[PDB]
RNA sequence: UGCGCAGAUACCGGGAGGAACGCCGAUGGCGAAGGCAGCCACCUGGUCCACCCGUGACGCUGAGGCGCGAAAGCGUGGGGAGCAAACCGGAUUAGAUACCCGGGUAGUCCACGCCCUAAACGAUGCGCGCUAGGUCUCUGGGUCUCCUGGGGGCCGAAGCUAACGCGU
């Protein structure tokens, strides 16, 4: 299985705002994916997850989803 | 002074005689407040996540702002007494840390 | 906190000649900023007491400075005090 | 005396039982049934066969609503939690979706003693 | 035992309230120790790297003193959702003053003041100098297969050790 830093371009981590690319980090749920599936590094990943709760509080990220499998 | 983000989400239900004013509000508070407004992203209706106050929507507003820091705190708590004003959370801004680059 | 526009102009008050960031009257005086701005930073949050130990350490660096001047140059060391309002 | 023909079907499997209701499409039961519904009365809830039952016990009373299509719900970790799904699909209703929505705290209450 | 026909359990909507932060999360990071996980802002300590600029031995340790110090517990006033000493029951059992099950008060949370203990553990006091390497990793700098700092691990030279083991 591919990478998303693998599979994606030049993007701001910082960057609350961009969900497109935020998206790309959350699983089938809600959750963030670990350091495995999103080929960040330690210093990338502490980054990304600060904004992507960032982006959870503006709405724009969820909480947590419904799997819709089984 | 230090530059701050501050976002906005208000409820998407507005004409243009409250959207105007809620606006006009937060310019008026902006004032009082002595924040130097640099730009404005004014993105307006967007798919929310999650239900926020019963309503799957909301209108946002993204400010640029330069302003004492000792302030910062009372003017979000300024912005937050409206109701129509729903979340409000302000930022310093940051260096646009690339990745794969 | 203190920016280097209050810093610079503390460092050109106590310099014992322009360019000298280094003399013991220099580093006495920048201590001594630091002091009261945590000392006031103190007043209030009085439950704060992971700082509270900086302040400590603080306190000593400074002493041992002005026990060090004490020693060579018993003059400039009532400057540094008369000047500062210490001890 | 309401012919909905369609709706959600929830099923609440713990490790004591397992029980299943029914409802229209806006979330308003229709029936239910559940290990105790059906003549099981202790531990034997708690089985899949239980499971079996009272998922079917669920679904022939939906069939006097008219019910033909049915979203799955599914809430908690127990035995039969999936034996109630495959009697659901083999019971004539069409199953329409199936989604896991188990609640899970974010660290929230401390649990009982049996759960640390 | 208990709860349920005064309609529970399960399901949808609305509301209240308190406590704790899932994923990220790590064999990771921070601090002197205790200890510190949602997010935002403000106040603030420590620490590390480069430049080789300034001071010119200003250093080390430290009896006393002083400040800090998980939990539990204490005082006053609040708060109280979940958990839960004591206790009330149900079982089990030879007995059950327990493990298991249903309840449940203090407490657990907040403020202010006490208390000063711990397997408060690396069971290894602090500072500096010296003595093969290999590898994993956090974080800086670099002419960026790598070199060079500052942390966190594992093997292991010499050596030490009663042995286990320790070993820049
Ligand atoms: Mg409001
Ligand atoms: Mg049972
Ligand atoms: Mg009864
Ligand atoms: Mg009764
Ligand atoms: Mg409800
Ligand atoms: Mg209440
Ligand atoms: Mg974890
Ligand atoms: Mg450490
Ligand atoms: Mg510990
Ligand atoms: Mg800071
Ligand atoms: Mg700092
Ligand atoms: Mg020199
Ligand atoms: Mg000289
Ligand atoms: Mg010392
Ligand atoms: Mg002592
Ligand atoms: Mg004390
Ligand atoms: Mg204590
Ligand atoms: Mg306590
Ligand atoms: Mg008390
Ligand atoms: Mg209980
Ligand atoms: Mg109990
Ligand atoms: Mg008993
Ligand atoms: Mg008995
Ligand atoms: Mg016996
Ligand atoms: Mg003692
Ligand atoms: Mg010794
Ligand atoms: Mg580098
Ligand atoms: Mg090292
Ligand atoms: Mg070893
Ligand atoms: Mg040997």
């Amino acid at each position: 299985k591919a990478k998303v830093k693998a599979t994606l371009g030049e993007f701001d981590l910082r960057d609350y705002r961009n969900v497109e690319v935020l998206k790309r980090f959350l699983s089938e749920t809600g959750k963030i994916l670990p350091r495995r599936r999103t080929g960040l590094s330690a210093k990338e990943q502490r980054i990304l997850a600060k904004t992507i709760k960032r982006a959870r509080i503006l709405g724009l990220l969820p909480f947590t989803e419904k799997l819709v499998r089984k | 002074m230090r530059r701050y983000e501050v976002n906005i989400v208000l409820n998407p239900n507005l004409d243009q005689s409250q959207l105007a004013l809620e606006k006009e509000i937060i310019q008026r508070a902006l004032e009082n407040y002595g924040a130097r407004v640099e730009k404005v992203e004014e993105l307006g209706l967007r798919r929310l996540a999650y239900p926020i106050a019963k309503d799957p929507q909301g209108y946002f507003l993204w400010y640029q702002v330069e302003m004492p820091e000792d302030r910062v705190n009372d003017l979000a708590r300024e912005l937050r007494i409206r109701d129509n004003v729903r979340r409000v959370m302000v930022v310093k801004s940051q260096e646009p840390f690339l990745a794969n680059a | 906190p203190i920016t280097k526009e209050e810093k610079q102009k503390v460092i050109q008050e106590f310099a014992r000649f322009p360019g000298d960031t280094g003399s013991t009257e220099v580093q006495v005086a920048l201590l001594t900023l630091r002091i009261n701005r945590l000392s006031e930073h103190l007043k209030v949050h009085k439950k704060d007491h992971h700082s509270h130990r900086g302040l400590l350490m603080m306190v000593g660096q400074r002493r041992r400075l002005l026990r060090y001047l004490q020693r060579e140059d018993p003059e400039r060391y009532r400057a540094l005090i008369e000047k500062l309002g210490i001890r | 005396k309401r012919q909905v023909a369609s709706g959600r079907a929830y099923i609440h499997a713990s490790y004591n039982n397992t029980i299943v209701t029914i409802t229209d499409p806006d979330g308003n039961p229709i029936t239910w049934s559940s290990g105790g519904v059906i003549g099981y009365k202790g531990s034997r809830k708690g089985t899949p066969y239980a499971a079996q039952l009272a998922a079917l016990d669920a679904a022939k009373k939906a069939m006097a609503y008219g019910m033909q299509s049915v979203d799955v719900i599914v809430r908690g970790t127990g035995a039969g939690r999936e034996q109630a799904i495959r009697a659901l699909q083999a019971s004539g209703l069409q199953v329409k979706s199936i989604v896991d929505d188990t609640p899970v705290p974010h660290n929230g209450c401390r649990p009982k003693k049996k759960f640390r």
